[PDB]
RNA sequence: UUUAAAUGGUUGUUUAUAAAAAAAUUUACUUAAA
RNA sequence: GACCUGGCGGUGCUUCAUAUCCCUCUAGAGGAGCCUGUUCUGUAAUCGAUAAACCCCGAUCAACCUCACCACCUCUUGCUCAGCCUAUAUACCGCCAUCUUCAGCAAACCCUGAUGAAGGCUACAAAGUAAGCGCAAGUACCCACGUAAAGACGUUAGGUCAAGGUGUAGCCCAUGAGGUGGCAAGAAAUGGGCUACAUUUUCUACCCCAGAAAACUACGAUAGCCCUUAUGAAACUUAAGGGUCGAAGGUGGAUUUAGC
């Protein structure tokens, strides 16, 4: 039986968001990419740094936001910007959230060498898709 | 007293869409029509639902597979599931006689049929097709058995059967659909003149990885050129050659047209097969009708579907195996 | 490696190994079984081991209304943060430890004559 | 903005490569990935440096 | 904080070969040719053996970058075949599907 | 907890009046936000006897490069300040044989555009 | 494109549960976000080492970590030159002090410019990352002590000290060494004399007409040396004059007309300070009326360039006399001027800004028409500006005057929105003008559901953990809203709080409770009407009583109605 | 450069501006073992000699 | 109805509960004086 | 003693299997040489897989490196707020094999058995209603075909602590780290593959109308030997080419694989 990336049904309590409720052989076909970028497209350079600089950003956002995060991250790049788009929740108060969002863009600009910004999106709870 | 850990709210909570829930969906679509159209600078009242279409593809742009999966902005009433009203008022008496059957829709339409055989017996079809059962539990608004759906069919035949009143006739055609019967008659190329005003027909055909465009002159000597080289030369194998005339002595018309054909990729074999297609089509303007359907009775104006099948990981080949290995 | 880190969900699935062979056939035994524990629970965002008060995210943004600068407590007041934060922990850990008194039925590990409650009230708001 | 402008489309490039589907032995089971790379190819004519 | 020593030795080794890699080039010209007097090519021969051995850039080993495998790496991502698979098959990689064809 | 938990305020689209002037609500390319997007858009494979997903926390839709900012309108205002900066091709060099007679040589440079730091 | 005027500031993050609600949440949320940066720079600066592998083409100086240490250990004049670049007044002083006791010579130039750091951070450390009242200078600091130590003192030095004096508020003491300046037969330098005129003004507290002398003496001396006056050097003549307000009015006006005639331009801050000189608290206003209108009309359609650190202090103060005037066409060709081309940019700071469109919006609602005042509204808040809850008060007092009351409820909901849901003075303002004339069943059904809204409101209070409030006012305005809609259960719940928050209802209320009761006819509820007022001793009671009692009343309640008096 | 990641991370966390799970993973894991008497022993001065 | 077709070491199977909590800010320029 | 459920039966009946069980059809394996695994034996000198479901398997790959092995030598807060390829895959996550070339697994209720383990269908209907999951439907490739992909719950404590992570136990002057050198062989057996035994063949031209060859100078090594070259710091060893050499092999026992 095949294991990747698939959530195993349960009693029917489980909730899972979109994402992780399709399996990989549907990345192409129900569901996007969680990163965009020019790296491993035809005659393209430097898909082993942007692959890095993905899993990097991944674990700094899901340490630097602990517990906020409502799904998986979605990287966007554009010529020489990056782009984090979070969908976070509205348990941290929003004093905090601006803190945040300042330290974190000023801190990874520095050490991507480039300009990042942070889009967050608010949601009340977790969207579920179904229950399994 | 040992607390039984409590269940929480339903997880599965399945969405049930009331009335007033559509309606606010209505509202919500006839507001946003009006941003869409202002955003794509057409005007609000001639914005049908292909420009809101358009403007979705354009505006979201999606290369999802699956279009079921791409944004879609639609009218409530056509994503939301149709769900079948309250039976019952405040009293709690349900509003439908045959409430208690679980089946009230069904049951009374096998109620009203019956009741117009008896006054009927009381008083004595290529195109359409008996609707499907997904398609009749959509009418009841019901979920039906395929034993239940069969019984209704069943009914409605003998309904059929026996003489019909103007009524009659016109409440079984709610339940017929309409089969569109596609033609398998050949479609014929248009004649076309050259400068020096000869008939000729173009056509193109295809075999394997082979694709040739054969230019048939209604008037000719029975000379043909491939690649601007003549036949015998280009194709020295005599079962490439035979393959060529099949499709003119078939129709009887060996020595009466002249063939000027050009063919690119595959095989010695894949291209005879290809130039054949073509001259087969290119040919069809200059024969009669009846011959056409000949030809096409005869396999001479169907494209050859077999193309190599790929090769599976773990195996030899496309079928062949491994071998293998009980001990 | 930073980069072979997992996430707290994924260590506590290996560690616990509730889902393996030795849990289907009556395989294994009930007394080694060990329980989740959330480690983020006391965890405060901004609180770390030198002790540094960011003006916004620790400590409140404006004192006196004027925004605060960035301080650090001294070494005597963060070991009293470190010293009260373990004993927040044992605090926690003594509730978990302590046994509720079960009221016993007919034996000590018997479920005869042990009460289950009221039945559950119905849907149309009945109640028993 | 005045400019001559024909579209076409290159035809798409298709890379596949193939990979083990078990960490390890089983070597008759893979798992097969691809890259899809399509292309629009817009031709101006007679513009200006400006 | 390298994945383990192995990673360790070949991030050693990538830097000295790095650093020897002009030397490296200007005595190998002098001995890859029938021009110069076999004397000197020679003399070169021994002066390229007595360089450290770590310079020597077939040391060079690609490991995974993620978790050090020393085989199975797909060199375009510099990620073993486990590594990029559990990418993969995340949607984490842009433009990278499951093929079926 | 003295008072209750910050409420968050109704989506600023229930504001937009059905005439505004959409080029300023999203003025350059910006990630897909469900409370500044005046459509009820909605994506995701539905669920038997579902719907495809609303547009709050819709990932997909956040997924998707949109061209919000770049709508017929926009295009056209666009270009309507852009013309200044252009110059007028010879009208002389009607086609490719006048432009070889005069401009014998032709080079021929290609610039790349790819996404990164450098 | 042009602002949106449904989004606040783009700085924000555009979501609703993180766009600032409220004015004060405006200047938090962008204090927390710059706080986030410092923390995040702090961090870059203290490990250089985990930011220092460039992968950006071209190269970004900008991203790169900054070194503010001394790299040159060496005890040399080449040396020390890069501790007063850096800005280390403690170390440049200390090393200064070890060369010259070394004995190696220190350029005067070097000299000069360890003395410009240390006058003008008054021998004090500029504020880093992390490691008013009163004379700053001090007797005992290193500029002194180094100034007399020069072996060569030329112009430069004895004008930066000036200038440090002053700006430190040592003006006697930068006078004196003005003097000493002429002894030495020195020329001092534009800047220099820029602040000797501000040391004069401030020096002692003689009266206007020896300041002026004094000042008039000065540009006397000016003129003597060959020292071309400079536009800051009229700018502090005019706000030194800011003393003597009604004494250097005509003065001032002469200073003006002398810039143009020299060719030196008046700036923004120029007529700041005159328009600050000319409006002083006083209800004529009637030069205050010439000075404005003659500006602005000099001043339309010119577009300004930072010419002044006070430019942007000029549109606030220009508002503020439009509001003291009470012109509106006035405030349109301020705003006008503010909007041709970058002026926007010159509104200054948060607090800057927030008053000019307080000011500016309260105007507009007085003396316009609604129809227009409702599109300012519109345009002006968020986008623009957080409304004060005054500014809903006079909006609304503008709303009643243009008999436009259908829009009481959206005013509620966005006051709501705009963080003054428990302000008293606003609940208060709306639920009267609501209840004070009656209005159609449409008009008075929407009343009744914003009055439940300001109801739900006052039982929410979070001044609750502190106490909780009813104004009078308030319950009687809401209960009368109530019966006028119909919802008379809702209403026969307040007589209830009316008591309980001791609050004596007005006979209105109580008199128009009658046809409720009556369209009932249920004596009993027509007795509690009369029990309420009873207890509060109201004089309507005893002669409503009575009628009541005609009208519908049971027997047996007749006889305790008299007894409970 | 698995120095710059590993230690960059190292120090956010001591600052408490990262929460790394794994690590606090480990260090309760490693805070039981002292308890139960599993405490890694002095170097040099070890079981053996 | 209808060829022949023997074997497989020992011991290893199924009971008691379940589940955290929060937080302060506290709406309105410029200046200046002694 | 009597039962419930499942399994099994050299158990009955009926209907079937479409590369399929039998009869059939085509090309192979089992014999020879070589290539490459494995088992044994050998060596101071890895580890894992190892009925179907191991055996060109982890490896889309070992001259040093890789490396985890052996000998010798060296280091001790050690690239790391250490480290360990040390034990336990019978503690696990992760990723998989297998039945599956399946269609079943089912929460929540209702009813039957006298309220036992359990069981729940008959359409001219007699107690079942059933969310969810899988199948299916959709999607990828050239179609609605085909092939891919998909394939639940479980079965084999099936594979993998040596991808990485990790519970438990153990080492901490050593079971950790580094350097130099070195082993990876063939008595023998065996799996898979490659090339042949030739005339539907061999060689050359050509790319299908040719001329020669055709049994001890024929067919037949991709082996042995010599030389050269390519890569590399290092090649008796890795690869390529040339020369030289011309062996077994004459269509293969029991048995056995794949293909619609
Ligand atoms: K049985
Ligand atoms: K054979
Ligand atoms: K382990
Ligand atoms: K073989
Ligand atoms: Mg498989
Ligand atoms: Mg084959
Ligand atoms: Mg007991
Ligand atoms: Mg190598
Ligand atoms: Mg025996
Ligand atoms: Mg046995
Ligand atoms: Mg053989
Ligand atoms: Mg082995
Ligand atoms: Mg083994
Ligand atoms: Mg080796
Ligand atoms: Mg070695
Ligand atoms: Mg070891
Ligand atoms: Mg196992
Ligand atoms: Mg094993
Ligand atoms: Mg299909
Ligand atoms: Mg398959
Ligand atoms: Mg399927
Ligand atoms: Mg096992
Ligand atoms: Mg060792
Ligand atoms: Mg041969
Ligand atoms: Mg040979
Ligand atoms: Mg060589
Ligand atoms: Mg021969």
């Amino acid at each position: 039986k095949n294991r990747a990336a698939r959530v195993r049904v349960s009693k029917g309590d489980k909730p899972v968001t979109y994402e992780e409720a399709h399996a990989p052989h549907y990345i192409a076909h129900r569901k996007g990419w969680l990163s965009l970028h020019t790296g491993n497209l035809d005659g393209e350079d430097h898909a082993a740094e942007r692959t890095v600089e993905d899993v990097f950003l991944r674990k700094f956002m899901w340490g630097t936001f602990p517990g906020c995060l409502a799904d998986q991250l979605v990287l966007k790049r554009r010529g020489n910007q990056l782009e984090i788009c979070a969908v976070v929740l509205r348990q941290l108060s929003p004093h905090k959230y601006y803190f945040l969002v300042g330290y974190s863009e000023t801190l990874l600009s520095y050490f991507y060498k480039c300009p990042v910004r942070l889009h967050l999106q608010t949601v009340p709870s977790k969207v579920v898709y179904k229950y399994l | 007293a040992f607390v039984i850990p409590k269940k929480n709210v339903p997880t599965s909570k399945r969405e049930t869409y009331t009335e007033d829930f559509i309606k606010k969906q209505i509202e919500e679509f006839n507001i946003g029509k009006r941003h869409l159209a202002n955003m794509m600078g057409e005007d609000p009242e001639t914005f049908t639902q292909e420009d809101i279409d358009r403007a979705i593809a354009y505006l979201f742009p999606s290369g999802l597979f699956e279009k079921r999966a791409r944004p879609v902005m639609k009218h409530p009433e056509q994503i939301f599931p149709r769900q079948r009203a309250i039976q019952w008022g405040e009293d709690g008496r349900p509003f439908h006689y045959l409430f208690y059957t679980g089946k009230q829709s069904y049951y009374s339409l096998m109620h009203d049929v019956y009741g117009m055989l008896l006054n009927l017996e009381k008083h004595q079809v290529i195109g359409s097709r008996w609707l499907i059962k997904e398609e009749l539990e959509e009418m009841l608004v019901e979920k039906l058995s395929d034993l239940d759906y069969m019984q209704f069919i069943r009914l409605l035949e003998k309904l059929l059967t026996s003489q019909c009143g103007a009524a009659e006739e016109e409440f079984v055609q709610r339940f017929r659909r309409s089969v569109t019967l596609e033609s398998k008659k050949q479609l014929i190329e248009p004649v076309q003149y050259d400068e020096q005003g000869m008939a000729f027909s173009k056509s193109e055909g295809k075999r394997k990885t082979a694709k040739a465009e054969a230019i048939v002159y209604k008037h000719g000597s029975g000379r043909i050129k491939v690649n601007g080289i003549d036949y015998q030369l280009y194709f020295p194998i005599t079962q490439d050659r035979e393959q060529l005339m099949f499709p003119f002595h078939f129709v009887d018309r060996l020595g009466k047209h002249d063939v000027t054909c050009t063919v690119s990729g595959g095989g010695r074999s894949a291209q005879a097969g290809a130039i054949r297609l073509a001259m087969a089509k290119a040919l069809c303007s200059f024969v009669t009708e009846d011959e056409v359907e000949w030809m096409r009775q005869a396999g001479l104006l169907t494209t050859d579907p077999r193309v190599r099948e790929r090769k599976k990981p773990g195996q030899e080949g496309a079928r062949r195996k491994f071998t293998w290995k009980k001990r | 490696s930073f980069f072979t880190k997992l996430t707290a969900d994924e260590l506590w699935k290996g560690a616990l190994a509730e889902t393996g062979a030795g849990a289907k056939k009556g395989r294994g035994k009930r007394t080694k079984k060990k329980k989740r524990k959330d480690l983020n629970r006391g965890q405060i965002i901004g609180e770390g081991r030198y002790g540094f008060l960011w003006p916004g995210l620790n400590v409140p943004l404006m004192k006196n209304g004027a925004v605060q600068t960035i301080a650090q407590r001294s070494k005597e007041e963060q070991e009293k943060v470190e010293a009260d934060m373990i004993q927040q922990r044992e605090e926690w850990d003594r509730k978990k430890k302590m046994k509720v008194k079960r009221e016993r039925g007919w034996s000590g590990n018997s479920w005869g004559g042990i009460s289950l409650g009221p039945p559950d009230p119905g849907p149309c708001g009945e109640t028993y | 903005l005045g400019i001559s402008i024909k579209v076409h489309e290159p035809p798409r490039k298709i890379e596949r490569f193939t990979l083990l589907q078990s960490v390890h032995i089983y070597k008759k089971h893979r798992v097969q990935y691809e890259m899809r790379t399509l292309y629009r190819c817009l031709e101006l004519e007679h513009l200006t440096g400006s | 904080h390298y994945v383990d020593w192995r990673m360790w030795r070949d991030v050693k080794r990538r830097k000295m070969a790095y650093e020897y890699a002009d030397e490296r080039l200007r005595i190998n010209s002098l001995r890859k040719n029938t021009i110069l007097p076999k004397i000197l090519q020679d003399v070169a021969d021994e002066e390229i053996a007595a360089l450290p051995r770590d310079s020597c850039p077939v040391r060079i080993r690609n490991r995974c970058v993620m978790t050090s495998r020393p085989r199975g790496v797909k060199r375009r991502w510099r990620l073993s075949r486990i590594v990029f698979r559990h990418l993969a098959d995340h949607g984490q990689l842009s433009g990278i599907q499951r093929a079926t064809w | 907890e003295r008072p209750p938990r910050r409420k968050a305020l109704p989506p600023r689209t229930e504001k937009m009046a059905v005439d505004q002037d959409w080029p300023s609500v999203y003025p350059v390319a910006a990630p897909f936000k469900p409370s500044a997007v005046p459509l009820p858009v909605r994506m995701g494979y539905p669920v038997k006897k579902g719907v495809p997903m609303a547009k709050e926390g819709n990932l997909e839709l956040l997924k998707i490069p949109n061209f919000l900012h770049l709508t017929p309108v926009a295009i056209k205002k666009h270009c309507e300040a852009l013309k200044d900066f252009c110059t007028e091709w010879p009208a002389a060099l009607d086609s490719d044989e006048k432009c070889e007679k005069h401009f014998p040589i032709e080079i021929d440079s290609t610039d790349y555009v790819s996404s990164g730091p450098s | 494109v042009n602002r949106d005027t449904t989004a606040v500031p783009y700085v924000f993050q555009d979501d609703p549960y993180l766009m600032p609600a409220s004015s004060l949440e405006s200047r938090s949320f962008l204090l927390a976000k710059k706080s986030g940066e410092n923390v995040a720079k702090f961090i870059i600066n203290s490990y250089p080492k985990y930011f220092q592998k460039d992968i950006a083409e071209p190269h970004i100086p900008c991203l790169m970590p900054e070194y503010f240490e001394p790299q040159i250990k060496d005890i040399s004049e080449a040396a020390l030159k890069e501790r007063i670049e850096l800005r280390k007044v403690k170390a440049s002083v200390d090393m200064f002090d070890q060369l010259l006791q070394a004995g190696t010579t220190v350029s005067l130039e070097t000299t000069n410019s360890l003395l410009d750091l240390l006058c003008y951070y008054g021998d004090q450390e500029p504020s880093t990352d992390y490691h008013q009242f009163g004379v700053t200078w001090r007797a005992k600091n290193n500029a002194e002590r180094i100034f007399s130590l020069m072996p060569e003192k030329n112009e430069h030095s004895y004008c930066t000290m000036i200038r440090g004096m002053v700006k430190h508020r040592a003006y006697e003491q930068a006078l004196n060494l003005y003097t000493e300046l002429l002894n030495n037969r020195l020329h001092a330098d534009v800047y220099t004399f820029n602040a000797l005129i501000e040391a004069t003004v401030c020096a002692i507290n003689e009266k206007f007409e020896e300041k002026w002398s004094k000042i008039l003496e000065l540009l006397r001396h000016m003129v003597a040396q060959k020292v071309k006056p400079n536009l800051q050097t009229f700018n502090t003549i005019l706000k030194c004059l800011r003393r003597f307000h009604v004494f250097a009015r005509s003065p001032a006006l002469q200073v003006l007309r002398e810039m143009k005639a020299i060719g030196i331009e008046p700036s923004l801050a120029t007529y700041h300070h005159i328009i600050r000189l000319f409006d002083q608290p006083g209800d004529p206003l009637k030069r205050s009326s010439f000075i404005i209108y003659d500006i602005m009309n000099e001043l339309m359609g010119k577009r300004f360039s930072p010419k002044d650190p006070d430019d942007d202090k000029f549109f606030q103060s220009a508002m503020s006399i439009c509001s003291s005037l009470r012109d509106l066409e006035l405030a349109y060709q301020v705003h006008g001027l503010l909007k041709t081309g970058d002026n926007w940019k010159f509104i200054g700071p948060d607090q800057h800004r927030n008053f000019y469109y307080s000011k500016f919006f309260d105007l507009i609602c007085l003396m316009e028409q609604i129809d227009v005042t409702l599109k300012w509204y519109e345009d002006l808040i968020p986008s623009a500006y957080f409304p004060h809850s005054q500014t809903m008060i006079h909006l609304l007092q503008a709303l009643d005057v243009a008999n436009r009351l259908e829009v009481i409820p959206k005013i509620w909901k966005d006051s709501k929105e705009y963080g003054h849901t428990f302000r008293s003075d606003l609940r208060e303002e709306i639920l009267m003008l609501m209840a004070r004339d009656k209005h159609p069943p449409e008009l008075q059904v929407a009343f009744a559901d914003c009055a439940a809204d300001i109801k739900s409101a006052y039982e929410s209070q979070p001044i609750r953990q502190t106490a909780q409030d009813w104004p009078a006012t308030s319950l009687n305005c809401i209960a009368i809203l109530f019966l006028r809609a119909g919802r008379t259960q809702e209403a026969w719940k307040m007589l209830g709080l009316f008591r309980k928050h001791n609050k004596i209802p007005r006979s209105e209320l109580l008199n128009e409770l009658m046809d409720s009761a009556k369209v009932s006819n249920s004596p009993s509820q027509a007795i509690e009407v009369v029990e309420l007022a009873s207890a509060f001793s109201l004089p309507i009671c005893e002669g409503l009583t009575q009628r009541v009692m005609s009208d519908f009343a049971i027997n047996q309640e007749q006889k305790e109605a008299l007894s409970n008096l | 450069n698995h120095h710059t990641y590993a230690e960059l991370m190292q120090t956010l966390r001591f600052l408490g501006l990262y929460r790394d799970e794994h690590q606090d993973f480990m260090d309760e894991q490693k805070r039981l073992k002292k308890l139960r008497g599993k405490e890694k022993p002095k170097k040099g001065e070890g079981k053996r000699a």
